[PDB]
RNA sequence: AAAAGCUCGUAGUUGGAUCAUUAAGAGGGACGGCCGGGGGCAUUCGUAUUGCGCCGCUAGAGGUGAAAUUCUUGGACCGGCGCAAGACGGACCAGAGCGAAAGCAUUUGCCAAGAAUGUUUUCAUUAAUCAAGAACGAACCGACCGGCGAUGCGGCGGCGUUAUUCCCAUGACCCGCCGGGCAGCUUCCG
């Protein structure tokens, strides 16, 4: 990344310096935004170029200059994982990796004690490096927390696999004990419903002025006056 | 250019719109 | 302050101070009445004509030139439109998005975007009942409004 | 299995890599929070107290840019019918009060 | 005072903006194209006599 | 701020606002005289054209309508009006 | 929506004097709002103001001096007769030594003291101080 | 008187200027070129994984802290070729864009819609807020005047570079300016 290039100027002399030893080239395009290592015929171990691609690799990830030239040695691997995709939401992302690093880094830092690895997070990738025995510890524990389980569950199980390890007994038997436990949808809209303004204007009553609608009551009740005058005739027959 | 222009001729050119063309149209 | 959209847009005419003819205007007030009739018996609706006339012969507003305005002058020549001009449009769109609908159940943009102009159109028809340029029992049906337009 | 039981040990555990001396600095923030009293803050220099505060800054906007790359009154007012946007509200009945 | 210097920062800002937006049309712009006035004499629309 | 006066806008200033936040609204578009080659008659064209204009003698495509002002055709002559 | 372009002129006249500034543009112009201005500046609140005259309904430029404190319109606009004057006076302004309440009687839109001396009353239409 | 949501929308409330006129930095409509993971219908490609078929080879393969369930001489696992099925659409991917919200990401074709910008086009108050009602619906504080940088779209003007137009197409970059957006840093007022 951009942010990535003032920091790697400087510290160019220095990592050529330690490929050079293992007579193994390597250049930064800047121009490109690149890092680039390749042999050469001076080289006698083959292996060392797959480590060399590893060491550019961290440095493009963060990871500082003394720890990341430690992979050179055989004792030491790495291993990057990419969390980015494990959850769609952002905001649930940023939370999870929260909880990954814990109070004050407390429990990254009670993780890497345990595991004897250096552990960073940067980004959506998180870079590990150490025995190959820490590193498959890192990747279950990490992507775990991802999966909205607790850390702290995982590392409080590393604890206890690491108490009945100094026990010499019971090593064949199983430590699932001592490990702790837990209406059809119509296409057309309905039609708009209509107002009271609307009824007199379909009436006709709204431009009427107040000299014929009051006719129309007198005879509605004059209409009425006949019907009573018909039942007054009916009950008097 | 020409050739767009008279491709849109059918949309801007009504033929129902005024109340003449109704009734010479019914004749 | 659009009535279904939040943003405020401010694109409009601004008409100048002055509203005197430009001395280089050539056409007479008689003469430019008959270049409306003429557009208006080729089918075009009174908002197209005032474009015609402003882009290629420089008729810069019509009422500064002839006095009248162009849905007035049609009218007392006869050539008066059956519809209003903003509501048959509408209508037209109208009819256009349920003749879409019917071949798409699914989509429910299209039954929302219906309601909307339904709205403006029932809104706008009460007003025009107001000013009595409709009879007070013109109704819009969706059947009836294809044989209306 | 009990979290808060659980949660201590693991951040006890957890400070013990950072160092000795670390410890007791974290161990003091702690207290502090629980209730204990602040230890007074020495006094210095105000010519050198005003160059602290300048560095001090100056290292925030950078951790500000790395972030951005990774990613009391002493009177009341004295205006206060009710009047509210520009407009003033006369009740009837307080009008009467008003006219008596 | 406050009220004084926040006046004071604002209105220097304002004119280095001018200057930097002066200063990019007049690189790129033709010199006859661009006139130039005096800082004293900027401010006289013109005079009667 | 900078002061500005409300009653005597420098002319630089009101040509630089909007259109409609002048103190008197002024459209920013006019008319033109274009004389086409093939004959040189004169036809006047609003600026901002939104249909092909078509010379009366020759029927010549002057003018294409776009998103604002309308595009002259290649050896047409132009005069701003007025 | 606005219908009192009488209390939206004072709103941002009373506004900008918070503020300090030194002109005012207030919009749209109505004669209410000029022989308002005009009682106003009759009593040295505002001073000297332009009537710029396009042809939508006019624009105002009001010059400013900061010795207005409060300007605002009454709503209700009951008719006030000349001897419940004083009582109208006392209950909305601060003192009786300064500010005046603006009325609209028959004879015009005029100020509470000129009121007295014409024998009229009317409507109430503001007031400041 | 002691200290869920979101939009439309009925009643109600509420609504420019002028002495019929104007054509509101009120609103509606048309027109112009663009723009967008907006919606609907078809169409298509890409790895990975899983299963099946055949060829080569021969005792194991898998899993753990250590094991144990399981699969294997009728060939498991591994290496190669091809076929079928269900999901998914990385990197490019940004605090960018779009939609009333919930929400939206391979390609191509089709249908309808929309924002903003441009306008010396048209109508002329047609408006705002809203209980009722209707559509849709995952799984410190306050309209508090402003400023500075970027950023996305539209338009205007320009010294220069860079390509070039049978069709298709008229751009890429730099500078100034105008609007409406997504957001920052700051101030001013109640
Ligand atoms: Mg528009
Ligand atoms: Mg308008
Ligand atoms: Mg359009
Ligand atoms: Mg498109
Ligand atoms: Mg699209
Ligand atoms: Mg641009
Ligand atoms: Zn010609």
């Amino acid at each position: 990344p951009k942010y990535r290039e003032a920091y790697l100027k400087e510290c160019w002399p220095l990592v050529q310096k330690a490929l050079n030893e293992h007579h193994v080239n390597a250049t930064l395009d800047l121009i490109e935004g690149s890092m680039t290592v390749c042999t050469t015929k001076k080289t006698f171990d083959p292996y060392i170029i797959i480590r060399a691609r590893d060491l550019i690799k961290l440095l493009a990830r963060s990871v500082s200059f003394e720890q990341a030239v430690r992979i050179l040695q055989d004792d030491v691997a790495c291993d990057i994982i990419k969390i980015g995709s494990l959850v769609r939401n952002k905001e649930r992302f940023v939370k999870r990796r929260q909880r990954l690093i814990g109070p004050k880094g407390s429990t990254l830092k009670a993780l890497e004690l345990l595991t004897n690895c250096y552990i960073m997070v940067q980004g959506n990738t998180v870079s590990a490096i150490g025995p190959f025995s820490g590193l498959k510890e890192v990747r279950k524990v990490v992507l775990d927390t991802m999966k909205n389980i607790h850390p702290i569950y995982n590392i409080k199980s590393l604890m206890i696999k690491r108490e009945l390890a100094k026990d010499s007994e019971l090593r064949s038997q199983s430590w699932e004990r001592f490990l702790p436990q837990f209406k059809e949808y119509t296409p057309f809209p309905p039609p708009q419903p209509e107002s009271q303004i609307d009824k007199e204007l379909a009436s006709g009553e709204y431009f009427l002025k107040a000299n014929q609608k009051k006719r129309q009551k007198m005879e509605a009740i004059k209409a009425k006056q006949a019907e009573a005058i018909s039942k007054r005739q009916e009950e008097r027959n | 250019v020409l050739e767009r222009e008279r491709r849109k001729r059918s949309r801007k050119e009504l033929l129902n719109f005024y109340a003449w063309q109704h009734r010479e149209s019914k004749m | 302050g659009r009535m279904h959209a939040p943003g405020k847009g401010l694109s409009q005419s601004a008409l100048p101070y002055r509203r005197s003819v430009p001395t280089w205007l050539k056409l007479t007030s008689d003469d430019v009445k008959e270049q409306i009739y003429k557009l208006a018996k080729k089918g075009l609706t009174p908002s197209q004509i005032g474009v015609i006339l402003r882009d290629s012969h420089g008729v810069a507003q019509v009422r500064f030139v002839t006095g009248n305005k162009i849905l007035r002058i049609l009218k007392s020549k006869g050539l008066a439109p059956d519809l209003p001009e903003d509501l048959y449009h509408l209508i037209k769109k109208a009819v256009a998005v349920r003749k879409h609908l019917e071949r798409n159940r699914k989509d429910k943009d299209a039954k929302f975007r219906l309601i909307l102009i339904e709205s403006r159109i029932h809104r706008l028809a009460r007003y025009y009942k107001t000013k009595r340029v409709l009879p007070p029992n013109w109704k819009y049906e969706s059947s009836t409004a294809s044989a209306l337009v | 299995f009990n979290l808060e039981k659980a949660r201590l040990e693991v951040h006890r555990f957890g400070i013990t890599g950072y160092g000795k001396g670390k410890e007791r600095i974290l161990e003091q923030e702690r207290a502090i929070m629980l209730g204990a009293k602040p230890p007074k803050k020495s006094y210095v220099n105000y010519k050198v107290l005003q160059e602290q505060i300048k560095e001090k800054k100056a290292a925030k906007e950078e951790e500000k840019r790395l972030a951005q790359e990774t990613d009391k009154k002493s009177a009341p007012s004295i205006l206060s019918g009710k009047f509210k946007n520009g407009t003033l509200i006369l009740s009837p009945v307080d009008i009467k009060k008003i006219n008596s | 005072p406050k009220s004084i210097y926040s006046q004071i920062q604002e209105q220097r800002i304002m004119k280095e903006a001018r200057r930097r937006k002066e200063v990019n049309r007049i690189k790129h712009s033709k010199p006859g194209s661009v006139p130039l006035v005096s800082e004293k004499k900027k401010h006289v629309v013109a005079v009667v006599k | 701020p900078l002061a500005k006066d409300l009653l005597h806008p420098s002319p630089e200033e009101e040509k630089r606002k909007h259109k409609k936040k002048r103190l008197v609204q002024s459209p920013n578009s006019y008319f033109m005289d274009v004389k086409c080659p093939g004959c040189y008659k004169i036809t006047t064209v609003f600026s901002h054209a939104q249909t092909v204009v078509l010379c009366v003698g020759c029927s010549t495509v002057l003018c294409q309508p776009t998103g604002g002002k309308a595009r002259l055709t290649e050896g047409c002559s132009f005069r701003r009006k007025q | 929506v606005r219908m009192n372009v009488l209390a939206d002129a004072l709103k941002s006249i009373n506004n900008a004097e918070k503020r300090g500034k030194r002109q005012v543009l207030i919009r749209p112009c109505s004669k209410v709002i000029v022989r308002f201005l005009t009682v106003m500046m009759k009593h040295g609140y505002i001073g000297e103001f332009e009537i710029i005259d396009d042809h939508r309904a006019g624009k105002i430029v009001v010059n400013l001096t900061g010795r207005l404190n409060k300007c605002g319109v009454i709503s209700p606009r009951f008719d006030v007769q000349l001897k419940d004057l004083e009582k109208w006076q006392n209950n909305l302004l601060p003192s009786r030594q300064f500010g005046f309440i603006v009325l609209t009687t028959s004879a015009g839109i005029m100020d509470h003291e000129e009121a007295r001396r014409k024998h009229t009353g009317g409507k109430i239409l503001g007031f400041f101080f």
